[PDB]
RNA sequence: AACUAAUCCUAGCCCUAGCCCUACAAAUAUAAUUAUACUAUUAUAUAAAUCAAAACAUUUAUAAAAGUAUUGGAGA
């Protein structure tokens, strides 16, 4: 909230923190996991990866196809600014 | 890591009279049927055990082990005797020495029962005469006759561990008859406390 | 509710609670960035508890019945953290390329050393903030003698440092 | 601090280092990673001690102290539960053998043949022996906690086997947080004002 | 979410929502006598008494009626061997009545011979 | 007070390289043709070899030396220090 | 043990690098 | 043969040699370590003296030629 003339405080919605609470109603995934379940490797996802798995394959396809240009480097996911999202990647603007 | 079991696996009960008693031995023919089988197992991983045999091998042991007493060789004892028996033998023995000698035995070691992951347990029959002299820190007798020999008849229980590649037998218990007579009595006189009683009770 | 703030009616009295093993990683990265969130809470729920009783047994003078349940649970939700954070690294980098979330740059303070500066957000710019001009990041001209010092004391920390090792040495030496 | 045959950070391990000691430490020769050939379960014979020359498996590894422990061998004879009340249960404790002391055996010739570090095929490492060259497998060891991951029953809050191997992720062009809003349909029309970052 | 940055709200900006709660909280048995409604909890220093209304009422569905909440200082007094004064971690104990006129109750977590002495009983000599 | 305890057995090797080795070509000059000098195979501080002086003069040619390369509270210490020193040496 | 080889002059013309900033300047005048 | 005490070897250091150097979150110069506005924001003249000249005053160091000459209360 924020402090008014006169030392009163004045409450702000916007700034008091709504807890989001998922639904677990047919959640198969716990707290804790079976021993018979093997362990996992870590593999790290990376920019490369992510690029790879979603971007590479639409490109991939419009570069052979001829169908490539710099004004539709949006359309396989580029984004020019990351205004008019609620969850800014660059400056972080969203809470955990 | 355990090489011995306290216990044994199943009970032989010595007959009163036995110590006038071939004979027995053959009793031992008839109740094979209950000890073969057992037999069996500690032949399977040795081949070589016999009841006819043993009791010279188990005899040099008991003997033997009694005479680190006197020496307290307690490396070489921990080595004849199990685990269970070592702590028995020599923790009442602390700061006293003792004269132990064997005299000629009464009658032969003779094997009477055998029973066994797998400890197998040897009952050996022994009936010798020893005599026994324990004295004080300070060199006083307190327990036994220096030259008296003591005509004592007692089953001595060996153990081996099967399992173990190095298992050896060791001694491990002793089964005390009945019908043998009780021990020597202490020299020294004890006095046995009367009741304790707060202030308030009195005397019942 | 109040009883998921518990522990099972039948486990009381226990001497454990039997518990499989905590999440790894990459089971987390399989599944989907809403069950990534949905199971955080589970978890969450789950060290809640855990936490619930272990406090009551602190107060009660009593060991707490599977620790481990609760440092599964953590080393769980430790694990959905980074590859949430993992995917959202990704994505940044991809469409902006700044290498950390929040900007931030190299600036050297009155001490003269050079570490980077985590930019703030105001709502008025810098050159009408007084107070964020107030604040000192230029190197004053005696810190010359500090950086001869500086560097000086690290040559003697290596010195000293064999010295250490020496110490050490000597032993080696007379024990074989 | 002195490593000891007791685990570190147990309370005999703090009767023996304590916070005040100042006690001349052990030096313990280094060993690299690829040097140490010892590993729990692995066969070897006791170059020296009170059991040299007998052929063990190891069962623990202190490799702070160079120590290799062999069950049933090397055992010396302690007092277990002595109180005012009984004297003590005689127990074998087995006591630290160092790396010296024990050498790994062949397994078709039991003796102890110096061995070497190589890779095999599959890639991963074996000692091979020095001499009359063969490859010494990893032995098998059972778990320490006792779990059996197959006989593992899954207990309340435990995940059933096939729910966590599920796989549900889907590379797409959206963030975790852009993926919930979907889900749940959040939507928020309100922007933030411009704020100077520095 | 403690130990985490939170957004900068001007004029016209969105609501503030927290996906991923960092907030952990314990129920204690009252060290007080408090009311059967009232519940002690051990909540961080950083969440506000708001926080735990939205907090019990979204994550837990529990109602609430009331919440008073205290915090209790970390006695420094207690020194290490060096004579270095350690401090308690800080915690705030919270008050909260349940609405609805439900009422809580604490579970009930944790419900030789002596004739002849210093002859070992070994010997049958 | 006294030790209580012995001294760990000690053997000395006077057949060790370094001393069966030591003292090798001190004749360089007479035998090498007076090509090197034995000077040139004195190993030390570079401003005291082949060279002697009293202490003052071992400062003073050392600051010479790697005055350059001295540090600075090293060079000041050194500064106080040959004070001290240029005054008893020369007044008394 | 065997002496090692007699340490020796290295004979012959040796040119210092001009833009060395270690190597003295008088060793690199017309006079040198 | 008793008390108080004593016993010990590594904790580490020193000098040359070698070598220049380029080693979590959160909060902070506002009142440092206070998550957002206030209030603009900023070091340093010969180094001197002490000291030596038995005080004190100009003055007083900080490869060979060679401690030769000059200089200097011609004195340290």
């Amino acid at each position: 909230g924020i402090y008014t003339s006169d030392r009163k405080f004045v409450q702000i919605k916007e700034m008091v923190p709504e807890f989001v609470v998922p639904d677990l109603t047919g959640f198969k995934l716990k707290p804790y996991v079976n021993y018979r379940a093997p362990a996992g490797i870590d593999t790290p996802l990376t920019a490369k990866a992510l690029f790879q798995e979603t971007v590479a394959p639409a490109i991939e396809k419009d570069f052979k196809e001829g169908t490539f240009d710099a004004n539709n480097l949006e359309k396989y996911g580029f984004e020019p600014t990351q205004e008019g999202k609620l969850f800014q990647l660059y400056p972080k603007n969203f809470p955990r | 890591h355990l090489a011995c079991t306290a216990g044994i696996f199943d009970p032989y009960v010595p007959p009163e009279g036995d110590a006038r008693m071939l004979t027995q031995r053959t009793e031992r023919l008839r109740k094979n049927a209950a000890s073969q089988l057992a037999i069996r197992k500690i032949r399977e991983f040795d081949a070589n055990f016999k009841t006819k045999d043993f009791p010279e091998k188990a005899k040099d042991i008991f003997i033997e082990a009694h005479l680190c007493l006197n020496n307290s060789d307690h490396d070489r004892l921990h080595t004849l005797v199990t685990e269970h028996c070592f702590p028995d033998m020599v923790w009442d023995l602390k700061y006293k020495t003792v004269r132990w000698g064997f005299v000629e035995s009464l009658e032969p070691a003779q094997v009477v029962h055998v029973r066994c992951n797998m400890y197998g347990q040897v009952t050996v029959r022994l009936h010798t005469r020893q005599t026994l002299a324990i004295y004080d820190r300070f060199g006083r007798l307190m327990y036994g006759q220096e030259d008296v020999p003591k005509d004592v008849l007692e089953y001595v229980v060996f153990e081996r561990h099967l399992m173990n590649p190095y298992g050896s037998w060791r001694m491990h218990a002793k089964i005390v008859p009945a019908w043998a007579p009780p021990k020597q009595p202490i020299l020294k006189t004890l006095m046995i406390p009367g009741p304790q009683l707060k202030p308030w009770e009195e005397y019942e | 509710g109040l009883e998921e703030f518990f522990d099972d009616p039948k486990n009381w009295g226990e001497e454990k609670v039997k518990s499989g093993a905590s999440w790894t990683c990459q089971q987390l990265r399989n599944k989907s960035n809403e069950d990534l969130h949905k199971l955080w809470y589970v978890l969450l729920k789950e060290r809640n508890m855990l936490l619930t009783l272990e406090q009551e047994a602190k107060r009660q003078r009593l060991p707490m019945p599977s620790p481990e349940r609760l440092e599964k649970v953590v080393d769980s939700m430790d694990n959905v953290d980074k590859v949430v954070q993992e995917r959202e690294d990704a994505l940044r980098l991809l469409q902006t390329g700044q290498e950390k979330p929040r900007p931030g740059a190299w600036r050297r303070d009155i001490f003269g050393r050079i570490v980077w500066h985590k930019f703030k957000q105001w709502p008025i710019p810098w050159y009408l903030n007084k107070r964020y001009n107030r604040r000192r990041f230029f190197a004053m001209p005696y810190v010359d003698r500090f950086i001869r010092l500086r560097i000086e004391k690290h040559a003697r920390i290596e010195a000293r440092k064999r010295s250490l090792q020496k110490k050490k040495e000597k032993i080696l030496h007379a024990k074989f | 601090y002195r490593y000891g045959m007791s685990r570190p950070g147990s309370i005999a391990d703090k009767r023996k280092n304590p916070p005040w000691s100042r006690r001349r430490p052990v030096v313990v020769e280094p060993i690299s990673d690829e040097d140490w050939h010892l590993f729990c379960g692995d066969m070897v014979e006791i170059l020296e001690g009170k059991d040299a020359g007998k052929q063990g498996k190891v069962v623990q590894v202190v490799r702070q102290r160079n120590w290799v422990v062999l069950e049933g061998l090397n055992t010396h004879y302690r007092y277990i539960g002595r109180t005012k009340d009984h004297r003590g249960t005689m127990i074998a404790s087995e006591a630290p053998l160092l790396h010296h002391q024990v050498k790994l055996v062949d397994p078709v010739d039991r003796k102890p043949t110096e061995i070497q570090w190589r890779f095999t095929e599959a890639g991963e490492r074996v000692r091979v022996s020095t001499r009359s060259g063969r490859i010494i497998p990893k032995p098998e060891f059972p778990r320490a906690d006792g779990i059996v991951p197959e006989t593992w029953t899954d207990g309340p809050k435990d995940t059933s086997v096939e729910d966590a191997l599920e796989r549900t992720y889907v590379p797409r062009l959206k963030t975790l947080e852009e993926d919930v809003m979907e889900a749940m349909g959040i939507q928020e029309t309100r922007r933030f004002k411009k704020v100077y970052w520095y | 979410a403690r130990n985490v940055l939170y957004p900068l709200y001007q004029l016209g900006g969105p609501q503030l929502r927290v996906f991923r709660t960092n907030f952990f909280i314990q129920l204690v048995r009252p060290g007080t006598a408090q009311p059967e409604d009232t519940v002690q909890f051990r909540i961080p220093m950083e969440m506000t008494r708001v926080d735990l209304r939205n907090y019990l009422e979204q994550i837990y569905n529990v109602p609430v009626a009331a919440v008073r909440t205290r915090v209790q200082h970390g006695s420094n007094r207690r020194r290490d061997h060096k004579n270095v004064r350690i401090k308690k971690p800080d915690y705030k104990v919270a008050y909260v009545q349940l609405a609805h006129g439900q009422t809580f109750t604490f579970p009930d977590l944790f419900p030789s011979d002596l004739r002849c002495p210093g002859i070992p009983s070994w010997f049958g000599l | 007070f006294v030790r209580l305890t012995l001294p760990p057995p000690k053997v000395v090797d006077r057949w060790n390289e370094k001393r069966a080795l030591f003292g090798v070509y001190d004749n360089i000059g007479i035998l090498g043709n007076f090509e090197k000098h034995p000077k040139e195979l004195i190993k030390g501080p570079v401003w005291l070899r082949g060279w002697r002086g009293n202490e003052l003069q071992r400062c003073v040619r050392k600051k010479k030396f790697v005055g350059n390369r001295m540090f600075i509270e090293d060079l000041h210490n050194l500064n106080k220090r040959i004070s001290y020193l240029y005054k008893h040496f020369n007044r008394h | 043990y065997r002496a090692p080889p007699p340490p020796r002059r290295r004979p012959g013309p040796h040119s210092p690098d001009p833009e060395n900033l270690l190597t003295p300047r008088w060793q690199l005048t017309p006079r040198y």
